[PDB]
């Protein structure tokens, strides 16, 4: 299984999973392909927000399915 | 009236190409025939076809897009349009219909060889038509079918440029090419009435009044915007009217009426003794003309506002004048500042004004507000789970959404201090095991104290802070949601805490905006939403209302009308009572969330006061958050279809623009939140209870009868003399007396066997083991008289004339009654 | 096996009198027509002709007759076995009429004495004692027999025991009684005493006991002081030689060291017979010590003084020359007068020596809750609204039926009564209106309920001043007895079936009687009254076992006290209740008790010590019922000292006179609880401070804060706009300031800023300078909002502190520091 | 029916009665040969005090009996 998370600067990341991967190891798959920090990604899924723990089974992402990915930062 | 998918004239490629086609092999060509070739020229640049070239092409197109706009709303206001052979009206034109007139539009006098009118008519507009299907030929590949169905579309408006047999009235394309022409001409022609009425006469029955008032009044902004003359309108002109079919005059003659057949007269034709022709003012005075016109005893002003004729007549030869004459995409620009400005002007025309752009200052109920939120920050051991307990007084649930419904929580937010947001952590630690629920049902639910200094809490100083909490609101799903859903009043089965939470963190969360946020608020935001098919059905249904009672006007203001209806129809509060999230990137709420509802807010005049959110790198949110000051509504100028979600649920976008005005302030009823303070600021007293639970102990007489029996087995047989004539007559009375006055509690007794007590002198005489003894006793006693003697003797009486004092309204006599106390 | 006596008695009883003038008349105060010591003597001028063998001496004999058979009977009482004669008799089984008789001859039994002659005329002495007995029995034979001597053949045998042929001094009681009766006297004459004491107590103690024989020589004695007698001193150690007085000989210790006995049996040796040498006479001393004579008399060790106690020696023989002693010998009332005075005393001394003494003869001062009852009292009766029917409500507090109950029980109502005042009484008037159709029921069931406040107002109550109603009570005590049977049946815990008002009101007017007693009374107090019962015949004779008892173990001493057993058996038999706890009626008329209600029980209430205090009920002319209450005080007991069976009633039962003498001691005092009283008085006078709760509800009233901030902008407001040159520029610079420092002050509770914020507020004369309707409007504001601030800096500032220190000073006992809390309050 | 009151001074008073006779008229028999004023008066028949109103033969007093007579007066 594959699911591409695409981002707000354009660019499509494609990544290898299966579902019982958590939300853990797909921002730990995003920082190994684009050197993204976990901390600073931000996942969404068909408009919802998905948290680290659960896995990709769970939200129901499927194969070839479609991620967004936001950076979330602190001000200052 | 269905709803507009956003097609304008200024973003739509294939139409600005089609001009740019229209000027490049045409307009801003020299002409050459002989009227008029000679080109002009203003601050240093060439214009060739200075009436009849490119800024009259783009203004012919852009009257035909309001007379679509305002005829659309004249249907949505329930006026009966003229109607074709269909049974159409102006109001059915689609967009993809539009596209088709406009681009006609752009070619329509590009067939002129010179400015000759009287003849060689038929020529120019058949070489018009032939440059019309060159460009379709020669883009047929774009064009086609796309934009056009087929070649008999393409010869229909042909047909309609070509105008060979003047079917000005047959479809719309034929109305919107030709009187989108006409209207242009309102510039030129003197005297002004009497052109503006008539052209206004024949706009008039497919649009209706209001909207042909509208029509025109932009059109003066756009003269203005492309650098033509606008001329006045004085209703009582004394020069002669001129009747523009046939250019011919009329008359009265000896009868003092008007000659009528109104009688055409040719101003060739010259008649009798004191016949005179009619003038513009008596011509306006007319009931048939006042029935379709209302310009009578109306004048508007010629120029600008603001400008002196020398600086008028100077904007007028700019160099600007030919950019809008040569450069579309400049002269494209002009009109679309002018048009967007009108759907604005009316909204202001129609609400009081004010200077002030700021919040205002605190009301009472606020600074109330804010004291009992610092005290509660202060002391979170009275947060229990059903209720509040500070100082006495209780405030359950439904005195919290109180406050978020009626302070403003950004000026409560104002009244904090860095001392209430280091707060912050200690009321997290006391609250770490505190559930919040997402209001997705789905998600699990979250202790907030542990996972705000697990995850989010990072030290530092008070800074640190205030970025941590916006932080735990821009990242954790489960508690903004449930947060802003309370905060707006809209939240189901939420707990106490969660509420309270909400309470006292909306405040304080506008406080670390506030301070931290340092960019220039932005002037345009999305705030994107996921609404129900029927809430979003109301929404559309209230703005298009809204809009189509939002009219620009000559002569008859409707800002009544329009006042009336944007107060039934407000939408403001879906985006009020919290810290709403928005992002100056459309694509953040249309594209990663996919909301199905997109607001575009627009704040020209800087009402919204937006903070900054987090960083805005690249990639990130570029998310700022709007506390809705009270008095600001954001009211729909459009609203536009935008395509479909992910999902496959229709997306709307809404275009709003934040206005301010006294008229938009809500009135709520003090005190909510000023009592609960006064009551929390009553004092205990407990020192003075203390004092009445000691006033009423009973007098202990058993130690007194003690000692009187005492005193009788050792006042009974003493083989000294002296030590008995003293315990007889010295203390044995003293315990008579006392035992009764304590008894009665006569105050009268007491205070004088004070002085019967025998001195230490008096018992020193006798050096007896029970004689020391008693003396102490008989001390004790004393003490006991005494104090008993001076409480109902002297402290008492003094605080009940000190009391009395009190509610007589006598201050220093109250003090009086505490220093001067009398001795007994 | 016991009989009750009859109340004879040698003091009251008219034949032994008149055989005791006869006696005198002719013999006794005639000249002695003999020699030896025939001359007459003088005691104060008057002549005494038989000194040793007169008047005085012959009653005392008889005297000595009647003591003997009273603790005779006493002994077979205690259960002590008394010798028996050859009848089987003992001298407890003599009667009353063999009494008179034996009497009467010892009347006799020395008037045949022509001198003092002792040695030589016995026979013929005793031969002319019997003929004058026989010569008064015949100038007599009317009124003597057969009522006293039932033929002459009794007489025969009296005048048989006054001739003493045979000297068979022990054959019957008249025997014993007479011989011995004439031996005790013996007493005074005989040097050295120990020996005679010793000798006579020998011969009587087999016949009554040693208990008995004790009693008989100490009463002897005070017989002695009261008919002017000297009275020898006894010593044990004394050193003179014993007398062997059966024959007047001497026991004597030879040279070896020992008595001499006989083959033991010490012998007697004449006092003319010839001494071995170094051989010499038995001491006193010596002889009291043998074990066979400590085993019989229980003087050893033991000594007497001599003469009266609280006399000197010269003023002792200056009291035996008095005219009395001549009195005495010649005056047969007056000498049985003096004796019966002594032989009443020695009934009451013992008594009195068994328990703790008493020096005052008053009442005691009222306790703690004898005060706070007559608090409580004065309040029921000024304010009868506080009456219901199952309690009373007083002052916050609820007193039910047994709280009454204790008053009655515990306090002394006297005592009580004595701390109300006129006003109280005059207040009953009102408390019989209130209850004027409460019933009161008379004990006796066959009566009818009465209405109390109806009859007190139509029947009872006569008008007048206090003093008329204090007597208006006391006579429907007197004479209701549907009022008094009731009253006193609560008062002393002895009723049936009584209601809650009955309780109370008896405990109201039990005090208030005694108070209307003790004011009006003015006669001086009686010293023996007489209260008649009538009682169950099984009560009665509990009663008359428990006097018995008593009486029996009451007796005088020489030198064996039992006072403690007087002690336990006065505290197991005292029936001193039946006489307390209520106003009791007695009269000084025995026959009101006696014939008027015909009574079956009459107790003869003796008082010497005046210790009762009764007080004169109604009036006392001719006719009356002589009537006096009593209110037994807590530490008096009238101990019983007689019995006497008086007869039938009219309705056929027994009729028995208790004597009881009332007697006062520490021992007697009863032990209760304090507080029954004392407590609901205190809680009804804990005060209501309510001033002091609304100066503190005054205290946390909320500050109008809206109000102040509304004319923030009504300032603002009138700010903006100008009126006088200059007025808003004063709005800005002025007004303004304070009201935004007296909300910040209100804000908070600072009293500082308030404090000071006062101070900042501007004058009325700097708020003269404008004369438009908004400057004085505003002014009008300012003037509130300055009160509201001076108000809580007042407060807050200087009174609700001053009193928190005044409190802290008084919790630490430091009322000087207390003071100074309040009255050094410093202004801010 | 003949009666005897006797007295504390001494006196026997003879009265001819009849066993209806109530006691105020006794009291006033008496008042009219020993003139003692019936307010004076308290009769005692057997122990007990005979009430007014009350008749001869209510307290079963019959031919021959012996009533007892005492003065009593409110004292001043
Ligand atoms: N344009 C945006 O909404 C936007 C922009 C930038 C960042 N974000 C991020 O999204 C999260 C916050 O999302 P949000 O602001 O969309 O959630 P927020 O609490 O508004 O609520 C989101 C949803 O709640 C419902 N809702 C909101 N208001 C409603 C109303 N008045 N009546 C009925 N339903 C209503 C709708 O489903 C809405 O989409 C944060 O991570 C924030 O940074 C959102
Ligand atoms: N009792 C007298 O000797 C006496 C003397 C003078 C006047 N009175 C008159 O008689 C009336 C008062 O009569 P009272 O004093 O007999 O009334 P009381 O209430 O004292 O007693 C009445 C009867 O109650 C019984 N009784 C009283 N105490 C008892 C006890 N403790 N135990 C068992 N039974 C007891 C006896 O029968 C007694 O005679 C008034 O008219 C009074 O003036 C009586
Ligand atoms: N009443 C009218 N209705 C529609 N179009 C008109 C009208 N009058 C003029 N026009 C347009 O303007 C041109 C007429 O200008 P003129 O010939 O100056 O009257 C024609 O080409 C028409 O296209
Ligand atoms: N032991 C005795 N028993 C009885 N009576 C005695 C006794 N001794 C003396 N008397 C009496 O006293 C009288 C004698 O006196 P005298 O002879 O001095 O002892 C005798 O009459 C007796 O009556």
């Amino acid at each position: 299984m594959q699911i591409f998370v695409k981002t707000l600067t354009g660019k499509t990341i494609t990544l290898e999973v299966e579902p019982s991967d958590t939300i853990e190891n797909v921002k730990a798959k995003i920082q190994d392909k684009e050197g993204i920090p976990p901390d600073q990604q931000a996942l969404i899924f068909a408009g919802k927000q998905l948290e680290d723990g659960r896995t990709l089974s769970d939200y129901n992402i499927q194969k070839e399915s479609t991620l967004h990915l936001v950076l979330r930062l602190r001000g200052g | 009236v269905p709803t507009w998918n956003g097609f304008s004239l200024y973003t739509d490629e294939t139409v600005r190409n089609a001009a740019r086609y229209a000027y490049d092999n045409y307009l801003g060509k020299p002409y050459t025939g002989t009227v008029e070739a000679t080109p002009v020229n203003f601050g240093g640049q060439m214009v060739y076809r200075q009436h009849h070239g490119l800024a009259h092409t783009l203004r012919t197109m852009a009257y035909a897009e309001i007379i679509v706009e305002e005829a659309r709303k004249a249907k949505l206001r329930g006026e009966s349009l003229k109607t074709f052979a269909d049974g159409r009206t102006l109001a059915d034109v689609t967009p993809e219909e539009l596209r088709k007139i406009m681009i006609a539009q752009a070619f329509f006098v590009t067939g002129r060889d010179d400015e000759e009118s009287s003849k060689n008519y038929e020529k120019y507009h058949e070489q018009s038509r032939d440059a019309f299907l060159k460009y379709v030929e020669e883009n047929k590949s774009t064009l086609i079918p796309d934009v056009f169905k087929d070649e008999k579309d393409v010869k229909f408006y042909a047909d309609v440029i070509e105008d060979k047999d003047h079917k000005w009235a047959d479809s719309p394309a034929h109305v919107l090419v030709n009187q989108g022409h006409m209207v242009d001409l309102v510039r030129v022609k003197q005297p002004p009435e009497s052109y503006l009425e008539y052209y206004f006469s024949q706009l008039q029955p497919w649009i209706g009044s209001t909207a042909t008032e509208a029509v025109f009044a932009t059109q003066r902004q756009f003269f203005h915007a492309t650098y033509e003359a606008v001329a006045g309108f004085d209703s009582e002109n004394k020069e002669p009217h001129l009747v523009v079919d046939g250019l011919g005059r009329y008359v009265i003659g000896q009868d003092g009426n008007p000659i009528r057949e109104l009688k055409f007269f040719s101003q060739k034709k010259k008649l009798e003794e004191n016949q005179r022709y009619m003038r513009v003012d008596e011509y306006l005075k007319l009931d048939e003309v006042q029935k379709r016109f209302p310009g009578a005893g109306k004048k508007l002003d010629g120029g600008l506002p603001g400008l002196k004729e020398y600086q008028y007549l100077q904007r007028l030869n700019s160099i600007n004048r030919a950019r809008c004459e040569n450069d579309v995409d400049f002269c494209l620009g002009q009109l679309q500042t002018a048009h967007h400005q009108t759907k604005i002007t009316p909204i202001k025309r129609a609400f009081q004004s004010s200077s002030e752009k700021a919040r205002r200052q605190p009301n009472m109920d606020e600074i109330a507000a804010a004291r009992i939120v610092q005290q509660i920050m202060a002391n979170p051991d009275c947060i229990h789970d059903d209720h509040v307990f500070l100082n006495g007084q209780k405030l359950e649930e439904k005195f919290f959404r109180d406050l978020l419904a009626k302070c403003d929580m950004a000026i409560v937010g104002s009244l904090l201090n860095d001392t209430d947001i280091r707060n912050i952590d200690t009321l997290m630690q006391h609250e770490r095991n505190t559930e919040f629920h997402s209001t997705d049902a789905k998600a699990k639910p979250v202790k907030l104290g542990e996972t705000w200094e697990k995850t989010i809490r990072s030290g530092g100083g008070v800074t640190q802070i205030k970025h941590d909490l916006i932080f735990l609101m821009q990242n954790d799903a489960w508690y903004h949601t449930r947060v802003n859903a309370i905060a707006q009043n809209r939240d189901k089965d939420s707990t106490f805490k969660e509420v309270l939470i909400t309470a006292l963190m909306t405040p304080l969360t506008n406080k670390s905006l506030m301070d931290t946020s340092r960019s220039p608020a932005p002037k345009t935001l999305f705030r994107g939403l996921d609404l129900s098919e029927e809430f979003k059905n109301k929404l559309i249904n209230q703005a298009e209302t809204i809009i189509a009672n939002t009219t620009e006007h000559l002569f008859t203001d409707l800002s009544t009308e329009a006042f009336k209806q944007i107060k039934l129809n407000d939408f403001s509060q879906v985006s009020a009572r919290t810290c709403a999230s928005t992002s100056t990137n459309i694509e953040v709420p249309r594209t990663i969330f996919g909301s199905n509802t997109i607001f575009e807010i627009l704040d020209p005049d800087g009402l919204l006061h937006p903070k900054q959110v987090g960083t805005h790198v690249s990639g990130s949110e570029s998310e700022y958050s709007i506390y809705l000051p009270e008095d600001v509504a954001l009211v729909p100028i459009k609203v536009s279809f935008d395509g479909k979600t992910g999902k496959g649920k229709d997306r709307h976008i809404f275009t709003l623009v934040a206005v301010k005005s006294p008229d938009f302030t809500p009135r709520h009823e003090s005190g909510y939140a000023v009592g609960p303070l006064l009551k929390m600021q009553t004092p205990k007293l407990e020192e003075i209870q203390r004092l009445v639970e000691q006033a009423r102990e009973e007098p202990d007489l058993e130690r007194v009868f003690n000692l009187q029996s005492r005193v009788a087995r050792q006042a009974k047989f003493s083989t000294e003399s002296g030590y008995k004539t003293f315990l007889n007559e010295k203390v044995a009375p003293v315990l008579e007396q006392s035992l009764n006055g304590l008894l009665d509690n006569n105050v009268t007794i007491l205070g004088k066997v004070l002085s019967a007590f025998p001195s230490d002198g008096q018992w020193s005489a006798f050096n007896s083991v029970e004689a020391r003894q008693m003396k102490i006793q008989m001390d004790a006693i004393k003490q006991m008289v005494e104090k008993k003697a001076v409480l109902e003797g002297q402290i008492l009486p003094a605080l009940a004339q000190c009391q009395n004092a009190l509610e007589k309204q006598n201050i220093a006599g109250a003090l009086q009654a505490l220093r001067n106390i009398p001795s007994l």
